[PDB]
């Protein structure tokens, strides 16, 4: 069934927590829920474009300058996705900055479009490229609130002017009335949270397995 | 189940060392505590007790024997951390300070022994970071039982909860202070000559730490534990060997913006880090050159960062950098052995 | 150079023993000191064989021979 | 245009140059991987007749002896390999585990600290 | 003067505790030492040649013709090729030397750090002697802290982690640390 | 010539003025001995007796297989029992192959092959002789006398060195045998200066034998080469490595031996030894041992017969005075758990210890604090901590770079560790998986040589047959 | 054949670069508008709608005295009548220099200070920034005229501004840039003053 591809590449096979690719945006873009939120967007529509790209030409890439062509097909598309993002998500791309356009060199990316794209269909290839970014996104969701409740409390913020007032929703607040631990915004705050996130997948999985046996 | 040897044993122990550290901390502890009054007290009491219970919840949740915790190794950090922190700080710096360092730096790493970082100073490093105002404000030296120190109850409402200081009591100290006259278009020379005395400083009447206020009892611990063995004199020697050069080379150079020798030696935590804290066995290499290499780039970190840094006080950041750097020196500067030349190679004769 | 084994189920022994160039069996097992390890052993009865052979008492031996004595 | 033209002219460069580079002269996590009991024969004294089949069938050189009642026994050559199970009519071999002995006895682990 | 500037580079804007570039081979190759240290020599060769040729590519191609927006593309495209090179021309001409540079390359064909030490250096507006000086030093800054991690991590996997933090977590919270203890030379230069 | 100094060393509680005190005793002849077949380095010695034989004192039970061995000799003229298996001295506790002598109570001597004018043979004849006399170097480290002598023949010998640096704790065998027996030493340490041509002999003994010193200096004072030197009181220093920096100031080479810097080390047990067998030719039969510890009644030196049961030596020097903790064959830093009384004396047991409560230490390990003590008072100048941390992962390969290769397993480890940790035991532990892999790959190597050759030869000789029947039936 | 390889990667590279130009001529104009109207929003917060009439990003005209060096202040005419003046300071703070901008009206009076960049410690100097504290708020209807060369400084060194606790580098430095920008506008008459 096709659609095993996209429920396996949650949690069995994630990008950022599995197979330790795509940590750069993970560690950088996160001190907010929104910025985390808008880069897996970002990456799962680049993901997708380009695997479909990719698969439909399939058979057509050298095999000895295979990185070059498939590069290209990458970074171009980065660079329409940030021109695009530069227009229209003007409040969101001030955020992200180079990270955006550092999608090309995402390992994640080039992983999937070079061990998966190149020797499965089209359909196949979206759906894997839709997974992978579900999780890359879900992964970046949960270390930028937990960063951010650590650090202002509030979970979701300025989401009305980043993501527009449709999303204004979200905007909740947690601890009322906290200062909060400058530590938890700052570079040292990220490496201890990815380490503590991965301990905590580690101990639900041994949980998970015994549970099953 | 067979016994292997030797069956001799000297009189040595994780605990004697410990405790011996203990009672070399003592006598500087106890003129922190009376100079700076009921506050300081309170500070190190919660310091103490609040690294010896989450050190006890961190062993109950590892499984590790609860008998670890009477070896001494939590109380030393707690120690260590309380006479480090400002002294009439609120009580939650304090526990934040033992939850971050006993914990993520000590028992998530498996335990005593485990560990590549100094707890004490990656504590302080997180809590200078994390709360900058509450780790820069000094309290000037109201001694215990003098008409003016605040009492019992009033020193409970200035530690627990939020009481404020009120005014003229809290000052600036000695380096932060030259930092920001020399900011104001003042030479280095008339803010030492109207602002500094170096009589006063040494026997440990400025503000400051709880226990870094003094450079004489701290001097008198530390060739205290030299003289028992505790401690290798390489790693204090090399350290204030280097900044005295340093700083003395600097003040010929250029005087009117560089003061050095006395003034560095007598002013921040250099002698404390120097003996008690740069000292950690654990964490410094276990060679001799490896401790000349330690104590070298100890005190050379420590006076750069001091003099054109942003900070007025790095032995923290340098003692986390240095143990960083161990493992290398451990491992590129091994003992020559026995029979075998420095690369290994068998002697020829 | 060669070897000198005793089969005996209960304890087989081998010993080395260094004979020199164009000797004979009989020579080389009196050097080999197998008579004194096990005093019954009977050179005249028992069958000594080279390598699982039959064999004489004077056939010349070479380096990295092995002689056996067995029932 | 003046700018089409020269990114194909680097492109085909590039392109010519790696195509001639191959005639002349994956994935990452993959190519990170790349940069970084015994038993012995065992002859009783009555299931060996002489049949000299175990001799017949061993590559190495464990059983010695030959003729009838003469009773072969084998030696520490012996790996367990079991050309001489099967060989035996009688079933004489009886491959059995090394025994520990002095010589063959080393020091145990030191339990935790 | 251009050793400030270097050791600004190396110590307080170094491109992985403060930059977070290139992570990904840095967390998965620093569990050995040897191995770093070849990574560490190949990726400051590369960062140096990629730098070059992306300023020469700028200020000689892009600008002079007017099309500015290009440039990711072209940049990664042109490094991508030369890293090909720099791997078949160094897998014949000499054998021996295919193992401490060559094995390497590939690794940083995509790395993050090639691609983003460029665009940064771009924005600053850097001639050529700044751009080669500051590829070189996020080079070197990057083989420093990756020599101190693989020696963290070589002397933590002999010591008693737990279980459930032995391996990966260990090393992240260890560069959280690390990076702690880096963030005292700020404001140095 | 004048001290070096060595790196390292410690200095345990002596413990050896509770029983250098009392002359060497003697012991009543036991009912049966227990003599094991291999109580040297090397092969095993073959027997040359059935049961039911009568021997006497001083024939030769079992001989030498090969040239690094030593032969067996009857303690006590009795008849030859059992050819079978005897307890070992050894922790395990395991079974040897050993022969059991029924004393007779007769004890008379054989007919001796004695020597004329030792002082004038050639260097060999006097190296066979003492071959065919069982001295094995009693030391501990039992490694047989004649091999040593003939390899250090071969080289230039500088200087003959007398291992009378007794260093063990509780141990003081050797403070009594020279202090009775100087003569004899001395007259054994010339003999082995004829026989390895060489220059002087430098006897050296701890300074804290004042009275084997003044001992050794009066019987040594006509001789001229002869010289008595005190060395310090240090635990390691009886260690041939040591003496030799100690007294030349030279290293012996790593992966060499002693003779390469031109030193030959000799106890002072096996001189006397040498001496006996040289100018009376009686073989090695019976020793000196020390019995001492709490749980003794009267500690002691004993004359005791190789062979002898462990509990008859315990019950001569009155007997168990309380409940022993743990019985050890040497000193408490190198010796072996003894698994039972009934245990013999090998020729290379030192003493039979009997530690009680308070006199073995109680420990509790705890994670390694990085202390650095242990290079401190390391010999070899090693890293304890590494080697073990290596050890303790299964990495032999890494512990044996960190100086495993050169670990002598003196016990300065373990002495000075504040946690305490089993060092010691994690090298021993080590270093026999590695010789267990060692065996495994040399057992591997001689069976395929051994395959190889078998198929070589029964190829070759089908072949030749297959050829010289074809040429037969071509002419028929 | 080589020519395949090289004829591939051509056709992929001229195939993106010319969807990358439409994409360019597409987006430029918004890409552009959205920067001006940015800088607008920037401006906005200092000077109200009410008091200017023309466009104030389009009459920059660039100043040059002895001390800031060159500037680049921007008119806020209603018909012709000069009625404010915003402009840029820097000045050395704590962790590096700081830029403000200025919003001076006509007669002397500040209309706003807002701080555009900055580097101080957080949590201890972060006090300056509108969207936490309202002490950048100060400096609101205060001129050369009613505050002489006596009070425009921290109290620290004898003056009426706060000082943040345990901070005073930043506020000094914030007080000087004001007190110099203020100078600059005093000693060009005229075109800046009317
Ligand atoms: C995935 C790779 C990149 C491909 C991107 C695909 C998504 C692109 C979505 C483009 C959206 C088009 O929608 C675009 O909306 C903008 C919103 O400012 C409109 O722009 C508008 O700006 C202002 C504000 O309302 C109006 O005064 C103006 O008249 C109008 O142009 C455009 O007229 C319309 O073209
Ligand atoms: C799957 C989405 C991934 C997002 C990244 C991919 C780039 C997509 C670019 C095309 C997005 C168009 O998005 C659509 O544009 C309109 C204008 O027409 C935006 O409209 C709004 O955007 C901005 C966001 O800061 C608001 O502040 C502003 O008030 C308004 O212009 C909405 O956000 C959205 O409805
Ligand atoms: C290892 C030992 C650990 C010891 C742990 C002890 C924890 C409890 C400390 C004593 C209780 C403090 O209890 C705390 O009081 C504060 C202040 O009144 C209140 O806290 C409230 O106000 C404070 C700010 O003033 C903010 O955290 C927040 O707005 C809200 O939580 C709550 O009531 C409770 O968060
Ligand atoms: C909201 C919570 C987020 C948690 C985030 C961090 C994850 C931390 C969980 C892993 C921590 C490891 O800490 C501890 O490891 C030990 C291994 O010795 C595990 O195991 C321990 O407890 C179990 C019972 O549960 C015992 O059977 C076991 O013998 C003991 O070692 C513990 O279950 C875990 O608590
Ligand atoms: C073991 C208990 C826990 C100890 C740790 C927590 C201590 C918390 C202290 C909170 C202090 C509140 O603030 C402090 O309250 C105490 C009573 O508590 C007041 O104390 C008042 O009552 C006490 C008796 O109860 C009188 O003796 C005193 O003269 C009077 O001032 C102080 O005037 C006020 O400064
Ligand atoms: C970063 C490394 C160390 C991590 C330490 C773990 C976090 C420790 C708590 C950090 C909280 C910071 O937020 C801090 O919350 C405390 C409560 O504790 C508030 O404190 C408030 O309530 C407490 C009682 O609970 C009163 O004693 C205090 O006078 C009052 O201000 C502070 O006003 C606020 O500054
Ligand atoms: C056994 C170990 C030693 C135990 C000693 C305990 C007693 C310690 C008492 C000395 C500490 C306080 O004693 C003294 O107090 C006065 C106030 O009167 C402080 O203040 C004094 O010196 C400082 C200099 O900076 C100035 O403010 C001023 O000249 C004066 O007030 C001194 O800095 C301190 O030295
Ligand atoms: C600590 C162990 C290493 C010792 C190494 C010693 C090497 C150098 C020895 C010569 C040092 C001369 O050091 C010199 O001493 C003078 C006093 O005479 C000190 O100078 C001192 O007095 C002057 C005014 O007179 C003050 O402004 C100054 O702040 C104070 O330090 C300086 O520190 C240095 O200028
Ligand atoms: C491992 C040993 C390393 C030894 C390092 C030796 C080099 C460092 C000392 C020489 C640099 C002195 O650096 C000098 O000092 C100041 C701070 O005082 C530096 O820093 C200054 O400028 C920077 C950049 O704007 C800002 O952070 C701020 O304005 C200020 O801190 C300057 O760049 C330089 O003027
Ligand atoms: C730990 C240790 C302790 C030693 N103790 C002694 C000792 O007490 N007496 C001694 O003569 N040699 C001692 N030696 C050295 C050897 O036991 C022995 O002298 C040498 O290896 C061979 O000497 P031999 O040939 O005389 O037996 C010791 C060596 C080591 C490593
Ligand atoms: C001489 C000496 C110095 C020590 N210094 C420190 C220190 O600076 N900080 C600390 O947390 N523990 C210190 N300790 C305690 C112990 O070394 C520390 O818990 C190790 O880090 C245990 O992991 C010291 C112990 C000794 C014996
Ligand atoms: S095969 Fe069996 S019966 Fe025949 S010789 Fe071998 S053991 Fe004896
Ligand atoms: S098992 Fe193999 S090696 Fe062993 S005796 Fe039988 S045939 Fe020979
Ligand atoms: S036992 Fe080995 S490692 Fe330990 S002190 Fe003795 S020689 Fe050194
Ligand atoms: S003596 Fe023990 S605690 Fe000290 S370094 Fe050696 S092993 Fe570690
Ligand atoms: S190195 Fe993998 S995404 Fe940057």
């Amino acid at each position: 069934v096709p659609w095993q591809y996209f429920t396996s590449a949650l949690w069995q096979y994630n990008v950022a927590l599995v197979q330790m690719l795509a940590l750069c945006p993970t560690l950088a873009v996160t001190t907010t829920a929104t910025n985390g939120l808008g880069m897996g967007l970002a990456t799962t529509l680049v993901l997708v474009m380009t695997n479909a790209l990719i698969s439909s030409m399939r058979h057509t890439i050298s095999p000895e300058v295979r990185n070059p062509v498939m590069i290209g097909v990458i970074a171009g598309v980065v660079t329409l996705t940030d021109m695009a993002m530069n227009a229209w998500m003007h409040e969101l791309y001030k955020v992200l900055g180079l990270f955006i356009a550092l999608i090309v060199t995402n390992c994640a990316v080039l992983g999937r479009a070079e061990s998966f794209c190149l020797r499965n269909p089209v359909i196949p290839s979206i759906l894997d490229g839709a997974g992978m970014g579900a999780g890359f996104t879900a992964v970046l969701v949960v270390i930028g609130g937990i960063r951010e409740i650590l650090g202002s409390g509030t979970l979701f913020s300025q989401a009305s002017s980043l993501l527009g007032s449709h999303f204004k929703w979200m905007e909740i607040t947690v601890i009322p009335d906290f200062q909060g631990i400058l530590l938890a915004i700052l570079p040292p705050g990220a490496f201890i949270v990815l380490g503590f996130l991965l301990a905590a997948k580690r101990v639900i999985d041994r949980k998970r397995a015994e549970r099953r046996q | 189940s067979v016994a292997a040897g030797p069956f001799a044993h000297d009189r040595s122990s994780v605990n004697r060392i410990m405790l011996d550290v203990c009672l070399a901390l003592t006598p500087a502890t106890l003129f922190g505590l009376v100079m700076f009054g009921w506050p300081a007290i309170n500070l190190w009491l919660v310091t103490c007790v609040s690294a010896l219970a989450i050190e006890a919840a961190c062993l109950r949740l590892l499984g590790q024997p609860m008998r670890r915790l009477l070896d001494g190794s939590a109380l030393l950090t707690g120690w260590l951390l309380a006479i480090s922190l400002p002294p009439w700080a609120p009580w939650w710096i304090g526990v934040g300070g033992s939850l971050f360092a006993i914990g993520i730096g000590k028992q998530l790493y498996g335990g005593i022994g485990q560990n590549p970082f100094n707890p004490a100073m990656l504590a302080r490093v997180a809590l200078l970071i994390a709360f900058p105002l509450q780790m820069t404000t000094w309290a000037l030296p109201h001694p215990l039982f003098s008409s003016s120190a605040p009492g019992f109850f009033d020193s409970l409402a200035i530690t627990f909860a939020g009481a404020p200081l009120a005014d003229g009591m809290t000052g600036a100290t000695a380096l932060g202070n030259l930092k920001t006259e020399l900011t104001l278009n003042r030479t280095a020379q008339e803010i030492l000559e109207g602002g500094f005395s170096t009589i006063s400083a040494l026997f440990g009447s400025t503000p400051g730490s709880l226990g870094e206020t003094s450079e004489l009892l701290l001097l008198v611990g530390g060739v205290w534990l030299v003289l028992r063995r505790i401690i290798h004199w390489e790693i204090p020697v090399a350290i204030l060997a280097s900044v005295f050069v340093m700083a003395t080379l600097a003040y010929l150079i250029n005087p009117e913006r560089y003061a050095g020798g006395l003034y560095q030696l007598t002013s921040g935590g250099l002698i404390l880090c120097a003996f008690f804290i740069a000292t950690d066995p654990v964490t410094s290499p276990i060679s001799r050159v490896g401790r000349l290499i330690f104590g070298v780039g100890c005190g050379v970190l420590i006076y750069v960062i001091r003099t054109w840094g942003s900070f007025p006080e790095a032995a923290a950041f340098a003692v986390l950098f240095m143990n960083a750097l161990t493992p290398l020196i451990d491992r590129y500067w091994r003992p020559r052995a026995y029979g075998r030349n420095v690369r290994g190679k068998p002697l020829v004769a | 150079r060669v070897s000198v084994v005793y089969a005996d189920p209960a304890k087989p022994l081998q010993l080395s023993c260094k004979v020199e160039d164009g000797c004979s069996v009989e020579q080389a097992i009196q050097q080999s000191g197998v008579l004194r390890c096990c005093p019954d052993i009977d050179l005249k009865k028992q069958k000594v064989g080279v390598f699982g052979k039959f064999v004489k008492l004077d056939s010349p031996l070479k380096d990295g021979d092995r002689i056996e004595i067995y029932q | 245009i003046e700018a089409t033209l020269a990114l194909t002219v680097m492109g085909v460069l590039l392109g010519c140059g790696l195509g001639l580079a191959a005639r002349k002269f994956g994935g990452v996590g993959l190519a990170e991987k790349l940069a970084a009991a015994p038993m012995l024969a065992r002859v009783e004294a009555s299931q060996c007749i002489g049949c000299t089949r175990c001799y017949r069938a061993c590559p190495t050189d464990a059983i010695v002896g030959a003729s009838g009642q003469v009773h072969v026994v084998l030696e520490d050559a012996c790996t367990g390999c079991g050309k001489c199970r099967d060989a035996c009519p009688e079933d004489c071999v009886l491959l059995i585990p090394q025994e520990q002995t002095l010589d063959t006895w080393r020091w145990d682990k030191p339990a935790a600290a | 003067e251009y050793v400030l500037f270097l050791l600004g580079t190396v110590l307080v804007h170094n491109v992985v505790l403060v930059g977070f570039l290139g992570l990904c081979p840095f967390m998965g190759v620093s569990s050995k030492l040897d191995p770093s240290i070849g990574l560490a020599v190949a990726t400051t060769l590369v960062m140096g040649l990629g730098g070059a040729s992306s300023w020469l590519l700028e200020h000689y191609v892009l600008l002079p013709l007017g099309i500015g927006f290009i440039r990711i593309l072209a940049y990664i495209v042109v490094i991508a090729g030369m890293v090909q090179l720099i791997e078949m021309i160094i897998r014949k001409a000499s054998p021996s030397l295919y193992r401490s540079l060559g094995i390497y390359l590939p690794l940083i064909t995509t790395n993050c750090a090639v691609l983003g030490v460029p665009l940064l250096s771009v924005r600053e507006g850097h001639d050529l002697t700044m751009a080669v000086l500051f590829g070189l030093g996020s080079g070197l800054g990057f083989s420093l802290i990756m020599i101190i991690f693989a020696g963290l991590r070589e002397r933590l996997a002999l010591a008693n982690v737990p279980a459930a933090f032995s391996g990966p977590p260990i090393a992240f919270v260890t560069a959280g640390l690390l990076a702690l203890a880096f963030m005292g030379f700020g404001g140095l230069i | 010539f004048n001290l070096s100094s060595i790196r390292g060393g410690v200095h345990p509680a002596a413990h050896k003025d509770l029983s250098a005190a009392l002359p060497i005793g003697s012991l009543p002849l036991p009912p049966r001995l227990y003599l094991p077949l291999r109580q040297h380095a090397g092969a095993e010695a073959l027997p040359m007796v059935a049961v039911g034989d009568k021997v006497l004192k001083g024939q030769l039970l079992a001989f030498p297989p090969t040239e690094v061995s030593a032969p067996v000799h009857a303690p006590t003229s009795g008849r030859i029992v059992a050819i079978g298996p005897v307890p070992a001295p050894h922790p395990s506790g395991l079974t040897t192959t050993g022969i059991v002598l029924e004393s007779d109570g007769e004890d008379r001597w054989i007919d001796l092959d004695v020597s004329t004018d030792p002082f004038a043979e050639d260097p060999l004849v006097l190296a066979d002789r003492v071959a065919k006399a069982g001295i094995v170097g009693l030391g501990g480290a039992i490694f047989p006398a004649a091999v040593k002598l003939k390899q250090g023949t071969r080289h230039e010998i500088k200087t003959v060195l007398v291992n009378g640096s007794e260093c063990e704790p509780y141990l003081t065998c050797d403070d009594r045998i020279m202090r009775e027996r100087a003569e004899a030493i001395v007259d054994g340490a010339r003999l082995i200066q004829h026989i390895l041509r060489a220059y002087s002999v430098v006897i050296a003994i701890e300074d804290n034998k004042p009275e084997a010193l003044a001992a050794m200096r009066a019987a040594a004072e006509h001789f001229g080469a002869i010289e008595v030197m005190a060395v310090p009181a240090l635990y390691p220093m009886g260690s041939a490595k040591q003496l030799i920096q100690a007294v030349t100031g030279r290293e012996v080479p790593a992966g060499g031996r002693s003779t390469d810097v031109g030193v030959l080390v000799h106890n002072a047990g096996t001189v006397y030894a040498i001496q006996q067998a040289l100018r009376f030719g009686r073989p090695l039969i019976s020793r000196v041992v020390t019995v001492s510890g709490a749980c003794v009644k009267t500690p002691q030196n004993l004359d005791v017969l190789i062979g002898t049961p462990v509990q008859a030596l315990i019950d001569a020097c009155g007997g168990l005075s309380g409940d022993p903790q743990q019985l050890l064959l040497g000193g408490p830093m190198m010796g072996a758990v003894l698994p039972s009384t009934e245990v013999p004396v090998i020729k290379g047991a030192t003493g039979l210890l009997a530690l009680a409560r308070h006199e073995l230490p109680n420990k509790d390990p705890a994670p390694c604090i990085r202390c650095a003590s242990c290079v401190d008072a390391c010999p070899m100048g090693l890293t304890p901590l590494d080697m073990a941390l290596y050890a303790r992962a299964d990495d032999y390969d890494g512990a044996s770079e960190y100086g495993l290769r050169d670990c002598i397993l003196c016990g300065c480890c373990s002495y000075v560790c504040p946690s305490h940790i089993p060092l010691v035991h994690y090298f021993q532990y080590a270093k026999g998986q590695q010789d267990e892999r060692r065996s495994a790959a040399r057992k591997s190597d001689y069976i395929k040589r051994q395959t190889e050759v078998r198929a070589a030869r029964l190829a070759e000789e089908e072949a030749a047959k297959a050829a010289a029947k074809a040429a037969k039936e071509a002419a028929k | 054949m080589v020519a395949y390889q090289g004829l591939s990667l051509g056709l992929v590279c001229a195939v993106v670069a010319l969807l990358l130009l439409t994409g360019n001529i597409m987006t430029h104009g918004t890409i552009a508008e959205q920067q001006m109207q940015d800088r607008l929003a920037t401006l906005r917060e200092v000077l109200p709608q009410s008091l200017y009439d023309n466009n104030p990003l389009a009459d920059s005209f660039k100043v040059q005295d002895a001390e800031l060096g060159e500037v680049e202040v921007l008119p806020a005419r209603l018909q012709g009548k000069l009625t404010a003046v915003v402009f840029q300071g820097r000045n050395i703070g704590y962790g590096g220099p700081i830029e403000q901008m200025m919003s001076v009206d006509a007669q002397g009076k500040i209309l706003g200070v807002r701080v555009l960049t900055h580097k101080e410690t957080p949590g201890l100097a972060d006090k300056i920034e509108a969207s936490r504290s309202d002490w950048i708020k100060v400096f609101d209807g205060l001129s050369l005229e009613n505050t002489a060369l006596d009070k425009w400084k921290v109290k620290k060194d004898g003056g009426q501004f706060d000082q943040f606790a345990g901070a005073t580098i930043t506020p000094r430095a914030v007080v000087k840039t004001v007190l110099q920008g203020l100078q600059f506008q005093a000693r060009h008459a005229e075109q800046l003053k009317a």
